[PDB]
């Protein structure tokens, strides 16, 4: 969508996408479509754009409306970055899974480290259905088939909520006591020991010990639950 | 003298306290959040950036800045025990609001992909180490080492489920890598990912602990510097 | 001497309006700079907000007209005590504004940069962040500073230094928007963090720690307005 | 007391003023010219270096240094309204003498190829912004933005005639590029030319304005720093 | 108490002699280090100028022999007023020397590289720049400093700090010539400006701002020698 | 008031023991991390030394138990003069320890790194340097500092600043061992010197110049304990 703002000469002397084929233009949630074709790296590369030693075959869309179920360059899956040579031609293919309803302009792009986004032609694809139906099943090397859309979420929520409530309780222990004004006057007069009583310092130890304890038990429990 | 009673002054103090706390909380939240989200927060944005070398090294270092500065006057002026806890509570609240209402609510990245880092443990231990020992250099050293070392252990129980290996179309990937692969980030190519990649001078499994000790050592100096920086921010000079 | 304009913080309703206007009129109606739909819902927005902000800043900053003999330190804990409450109402407003400007919309723009929009020549996310929220909190901070300057005795002694930092300090991120969009162009780095181009207005959040000095000051003339009435 | 009359002291003051002005003018000229010609002056030497990105970014930044330093005592000691004008007059005189008598008179580079940059506008506006508002921070901000923004507009009417396009042996070139091509600089190959070359993150036409705003923002900090630097140079301490 | 050696500024005639000697005996007779024509018109030049400069500096710096009881602050505006005029004559000479050394010949050397002469192992616009003009203005500055030290009462209190900067400061570019010719060799950069190798004696032009301190001093004991006679 | 524990510097015998244990049990019996011979002569060494050092530091640092009323400045040159001699015995011990830790074994580890042992995951040379010598001199320095703090009147005024530098300063190279082994891993450089990774604990040898302050102090209360008896 933002290709229109890139330097005209850059758009013309970098990468040329041809033989492009979109397998569909009307998908429903959980359905897949593919984009195939070839691209030719121009030997007269721009000086200010680093040569593509490190490139990544990306997809141009407004957030994960699709999910990149796979992507191949010359027949190999390319989840990592790759290397290209000036003047070569490559065959590529991308497999998308519809996730969010709407109408989206789907572009094929190549990120070049030290360069930038190199956006290919876009196509209008329509997704129909309800996002609540999206499923992303996965089987692990333990199998253990899970749903990557919501897997491990309760753990994140629980742990973050617990630590937050612990930190709130620390402040609350000191919030009931009048703060600011009496404390200022105290240290100004020379009573620096305002509310740091022995009982107030032993509460600090409990928190510090209860903390250093929970971390260790939690590390052990994690190592035992996910060997 | 002209209010009403001496108990009226207690109520006036209480109301002032609630206002001052509000304003400090939110102003420090703004500043801290911008500093964090612009020095070490790409690792904070995505789970597939929370690696063993650069995340564990950068998060605590840049995170210990504001806690130390705010502590330089919320301790020697009002003996306030919290102040690092308050900084971290603000940072976490801001980050969670943004992740849930913009990252997920606006662009629809799944929440289990963009949740924030956990910095509550180190904060509490730092506050306590300062309450006891009432020392800036003692706290500097010990609390810096703790801050640096408690980070990865404090986060592991949260990201462990996403480190289960998976074979995807012939390549081996963790669930976090699979997330980073599925949910397209048109603005974040894979090669910018600054994560541990292994070297000839690296050992097979020693990144997490070494990066947590290096981070603790550097947090020592960071706390040292920002203690004085915060002491300056507390100045009442007029020009 | 409060519980009035403190509860009248319309910041929420106004900001709750843009977060809605954002997710409804800038999702796809603002994805392309193009020419029609964009200059209708986003460029007119920009122009209107710039002019309104300039005029509102010029107007609201008239505490120099309401300023006069401010020897309230000679007054009892009634007139001066009442002014400090107004000052802290101003400061709470400033805190809300700083939160929404430096935390909410800044990290929202961070979110936006990741999904699709390459900063090339523009974004609609920092039409609301750089040209709406930053000037808003700048106006609020200047208002609070001027109020203290013109209405509290302890501030009649020449421009507290730290008050200038929790003020124009955070102002220096606005002109800092020149660093980015230049560090994003000919020096670009598609991140928020390793790119030192952003370290410009990282040297602005620090300045937002000048509320350690305003608090020390406002708790030194106020500690002497409460000492006698201890219990 | 032993001179002659009270009008004799006025004549003694006048003669002293003429001497002091001479010496300041020329010493500051020397220092300013060396600093400029060794930080940002390759863009100043050749017309085919006066581009839209690096020239507009560097010239004003490094140029605002001496004006600010000299202003730190030629304002709070003698309320002298000029001082940036004097710095710029000296710089321009030195540069023009050198260009006309050495660049052209010695090596025979045509003058329409090596004329200097124009820094008079920003200087006058800075001097005025300081005379009114008598503020160093107000002047810092506003005058820095002005200095940064008035540069390219102040120079465009001079270099515009040399930006007319030309087709030379099949390639398209501006008259400035053609000059740089014709008049051999054996010591200045073409590749060292640090000019805007376009990028994937650059927009079609946005260099000049963006580089003038970035330059203004950085000139803010530069003026800030050099105000204090100059205040130090004004010290009367003895050791 | 002036209008004598001030008009006797032979700096012009002497410098007008080298600018002529340069454009007549170094254009092609000095293009090649070779062996005969170069060591005849340029190496002998170098040796002669070095020895003459060392000896002239050792001699001219004898204001410590003419120095004595300098309580001219106890004298009226006649003897001390007359000395300040001599000091400012010295300072005008120093200004001329600094102009010719740091501005004229420095940028002339800048012109020379851009044409042909790669600095490799030498340049004849270097005999004229680093070994003639810099020592000349160094001698003049030292002379002026010593004069003030030995002849004006206000300077009897221990080496004004800023006077040392508008002096030895600009001296530190001479030894700085080691940075260049080493940053031009194994660290080279065929420019004047981006090459940080030149930033060495960029930290010398700044030092040439110590004439802000000498002027403040010389306008503080002189303001008290003119106060009574206002009109 | 000396010539007792000064000659009882067992540092030599102990260090002469490790230099022997090194060249006899770590030459080939410690070349490979392997599993048996290494964890027998080098890992047990490490564990034993760590525990012994922690416990010896906790114990030896009990000069706060022997501390009491230290107004020896009111005493003659007999009791306080005798304490200064003990302080300087402690300081001589600290000097020996610092020599062996920062000079002998550090450059010995430098030698080791050159021959074979790539630092990858470990070395037996800095089992003796980082975990034996550094903690030893740390213990000695802390002991000396505490002694002065608890036994000399001139030190009862709050923690001499420079004494803290010739102390915890040199302590900051121990945690600095995190910089190296991280700058040697993912940032490696197979040298001691150009690699800025080592510049961490280059900013530790400097701190070992705090013995310029302890000497100034100990020669200011001692100069007043010898003034009367000049000849
Ligand atoms: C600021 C702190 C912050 C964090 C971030 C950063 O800085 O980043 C990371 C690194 C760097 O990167 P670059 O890419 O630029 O470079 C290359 C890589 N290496 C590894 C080789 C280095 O850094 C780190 O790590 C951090 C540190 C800091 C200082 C000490
Ligand atoms: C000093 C100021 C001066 C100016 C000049 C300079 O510096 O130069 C320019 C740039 C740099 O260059 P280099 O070649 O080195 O590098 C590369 C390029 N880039 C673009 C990538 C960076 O820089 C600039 O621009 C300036 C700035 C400054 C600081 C802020
Ligand atoms: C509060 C002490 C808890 C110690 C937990 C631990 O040893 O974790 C080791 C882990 C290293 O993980 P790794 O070497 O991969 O082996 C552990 C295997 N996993 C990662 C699966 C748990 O990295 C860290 O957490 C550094 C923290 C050091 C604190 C002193
Ligand atoms: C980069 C860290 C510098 C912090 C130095 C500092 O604490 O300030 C001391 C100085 C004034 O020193 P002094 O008059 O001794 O007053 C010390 C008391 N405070 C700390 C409140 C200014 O204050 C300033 O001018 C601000 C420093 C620059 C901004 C980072
Ligand atoms: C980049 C960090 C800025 C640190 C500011 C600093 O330490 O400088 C203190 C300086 C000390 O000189 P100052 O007190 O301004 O001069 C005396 C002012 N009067 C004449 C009113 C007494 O005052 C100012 O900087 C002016 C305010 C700057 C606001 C950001
Ligand atoms: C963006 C609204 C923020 C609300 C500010 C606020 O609550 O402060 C109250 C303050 C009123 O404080 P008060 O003590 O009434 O003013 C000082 C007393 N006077 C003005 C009579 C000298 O308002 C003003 O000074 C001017 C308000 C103009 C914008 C709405
Ligand atoms: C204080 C910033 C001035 C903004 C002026 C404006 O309204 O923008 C129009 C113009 C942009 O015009 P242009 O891109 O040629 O065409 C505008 C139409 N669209 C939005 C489709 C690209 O902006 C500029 O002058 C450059 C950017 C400001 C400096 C950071
Ligand atoms: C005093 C305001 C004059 C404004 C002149 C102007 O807008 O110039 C735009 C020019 C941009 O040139 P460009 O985008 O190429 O479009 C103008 C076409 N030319 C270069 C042929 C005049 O870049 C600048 O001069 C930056 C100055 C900004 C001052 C606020
Ligand atoms: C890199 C900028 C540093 C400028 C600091 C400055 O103004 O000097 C303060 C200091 C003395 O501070 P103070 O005794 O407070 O006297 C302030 C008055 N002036 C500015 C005349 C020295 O003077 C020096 O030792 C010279 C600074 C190093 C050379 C760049
Ligand atoms: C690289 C910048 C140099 C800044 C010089 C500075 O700030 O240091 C001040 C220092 C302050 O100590 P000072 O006043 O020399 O010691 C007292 C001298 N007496 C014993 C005569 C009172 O004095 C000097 O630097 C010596 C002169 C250097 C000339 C370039
Ligand atoms: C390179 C020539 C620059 C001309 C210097 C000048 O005009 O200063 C006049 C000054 C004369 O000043 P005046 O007040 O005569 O000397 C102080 C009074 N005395 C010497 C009797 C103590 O000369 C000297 O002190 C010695 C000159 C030697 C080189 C030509
Ligand atoms: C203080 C500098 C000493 C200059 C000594 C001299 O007269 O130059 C002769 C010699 C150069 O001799 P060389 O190049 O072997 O042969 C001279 C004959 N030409 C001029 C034909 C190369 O210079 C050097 O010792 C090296 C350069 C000085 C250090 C910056
Ligand atoms: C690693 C051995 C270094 C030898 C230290 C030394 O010679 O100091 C003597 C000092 C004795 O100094 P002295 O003046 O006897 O102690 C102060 C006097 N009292 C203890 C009675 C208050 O010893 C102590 O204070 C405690 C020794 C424990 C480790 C062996
Ligand atoms: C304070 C450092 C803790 C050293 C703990 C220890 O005894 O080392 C065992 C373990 C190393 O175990 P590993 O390499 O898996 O196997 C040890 C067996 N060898 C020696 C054959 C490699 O060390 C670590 O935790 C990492 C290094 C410390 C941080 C700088
Ligand atoms: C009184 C302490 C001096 C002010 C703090 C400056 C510290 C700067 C270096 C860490
Ligand atoms: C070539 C890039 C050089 C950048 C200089 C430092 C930038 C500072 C940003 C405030
Ligand atoms: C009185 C002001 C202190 C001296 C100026 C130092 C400023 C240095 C940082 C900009
Ligand atoms: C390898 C080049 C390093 C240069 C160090 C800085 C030089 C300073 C010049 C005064
Ligand atoms: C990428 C390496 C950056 C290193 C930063 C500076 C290290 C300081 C060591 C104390
Ligand atoms: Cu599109
Ligand atoms: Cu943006
Ligand atoms: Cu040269
Ligand atoms: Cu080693």
């Amino acid at each position: 969508h933002g290709e229109k703002s890139q330097a005209a000469f850059m758009r013309m002397r970098t990468i040329h996408w041809f033989d492009l084929n979109w397998s569909k233009d009307q998908v429903s949630v959980n359905e897949t479509m593919s984009i195939s074709g070839k691209f030719h790296v121009f030997a007269g590369w721009p000086e200010t754009v680093d040569k593509p030693e490190v490139a990544f075959l990306n997809i141009g869309i407004p957030g994960p409306v699709f999910i990149r179920a796979g992507s191949w360059i010359g027949g190999q899956l390319v989840p990592r970055s790759v290397s290209l040579e000036l003047g070569e031609t490559y065959e590529f293919k991308v497999l998308l899974k519809a996730r969010r309803p709407g109408d989206w302009h789907v572009h094929t792009m190549m990120n070049v480290q030290g360069g930038g986004p190199i956006i290919g032609p876009g196509k209008w694809v329509t997704i129909t259905g309800s996002m609540g139906d999206f499923k992303n099943p996965i089987t692990t090397l333990t199998g253990e088939t899970i749903d990557l859309e919501t897997y491990a979420l309760d753990g994140v929520y629980g742990w973050h909520l617990f630590w937050y409530l612990l930190g709130v309780a620390w402040m609350v222990y000191w919030c009931r006591k009048p703060v600011f004004i009496p404390r200022r006057i105290a240290v100004d007069a020379g009573k620096a020991d305002s509310l740091i009583t022995p009982t107030d310092k032993k509460v600090g130890m409990a928190f510090a010990a209860g903390t250093l304890a929970i971390v260790a038990v939690s590390m052990g429990q994690a190592n035992e639950k996910y060997p | 003298s002209a209010v009403r009673s001496r108990a009226e002054a207690v109520k006036v103090s209480r109301t002032f306290d609630y206002m001052i706390l509000f304003t400090v909380f939110f102003v420090v939240l703004g500043g801290y959040h911008i500093h964090y989200m612009l020095t070490g927060g790409d690792w904070d944005f995505w789970t597939d950036w929370k690696d063993r070398r650069l995340w564990v090294t950068v998060a605590p270092i840049v995170s210990i800045t504001f806690p130390a500065a705010v502590q330089a006057v919320l301790w020697w002026r009002y003996r306030i025990a919290w102040g690092a806890t308050l900084c971290v509570l603000g940072l976490l609240l801001g980050e969670w609001i943004n992740r849930y209402f913009n990252f997920w609510g606006w662009t629809y990245f799944p929440v289990n992909f963009v949740f924030p880092s956990n910095l509550m443990p180190g904060a509490i231990v730092l506050d306590v180490i300062l309450m006891l020992s009432n020392s800036m250099t003692l706290t500097a050293v010990v609390g810096g080492l703790a801050w640096g070392l408690l980070f990865y252990p404090g986060n592991w129980p949260i990201i462990a489920p996403l480190h289960v290996p998976v074979e995807y179309n012939g390549m081996m990937m963790t669930l976090a890598d699979l997330q980073g692969y599925h949910y397209v980030r048109t603005g974040t190519p894979e090669y910018i990912r600054m994560v541990e990649k292994g070297t000839l001078r690296t050992f097979g499994k020693d990144v997490a602990p070494v990066s947590a000790f290096f981070s603790g050592f550097v947090s020592i100096l960071i706390y040292f510097l920002w203690h004085f920086f915060g002491s300056w921010f507390g100045s009442e000079k007029f020009v | 001497k409060k519980n009035i304009i403190a509860g009248a913080s319309l910041y929420l309703v106004f900001y709750a309006w843009v977060r809605w206007y954002e997710g409804v009129y800038g999702w796809s109606a603002g994805l392309d700079s193009f020419a029609p739909e964009f200059e209708t819902y986003w460029m007119n927005f920009l122009y209107i907000e710039m002019v309104l902000e300039v005029l509102v800043a010029s107007v609201l900053w008239g505490y120099i007209w309401k300023s006069r003999d401010r020897k309230v330190m000679s007054i009892t804990p009634r007139e001066e005590l009442r002014r400090h409450f107004t000052h802290w109402t101003w400061l709470m407003m400033y805190g809300i504004a700083i939160y929404f400007g430096a935390s909410y919309f800044t990290e929202q723009d961070g979110t936006w940069h990741q999904t699709i929009v390459r900063d090339t020549d523009f974004t609609p996310s920092h039409i609301i962040e750089f040209y709406l929220s930053y000037p808003i909190y700048i106006i609020t901070g200047g208002a609070s500073f001027l109020y203290a300057k013109t209405r509290l005795p302890t501030y009649q002694q020449g421009l507290s230094l730290q008050y200038l930092v929790v003020v124009v300090g955070p102002f220096m991120i606005l002109p800092n928007v020149g660093l980015n969009e230049w560090g994003h162009t000919f020096w670009f780095m598609e991140e928020l963090f390793v790119a030192p181009l952003h370290y410009g207005f990282v040297f602005f959040g620090w300045s937002a720690l000048g509320v350690l000095g305003v608090i020390n000051i406002e708790l030194g003339a106020l500690s002497k307005l409460l000492k006698k009435d201890l219990a």
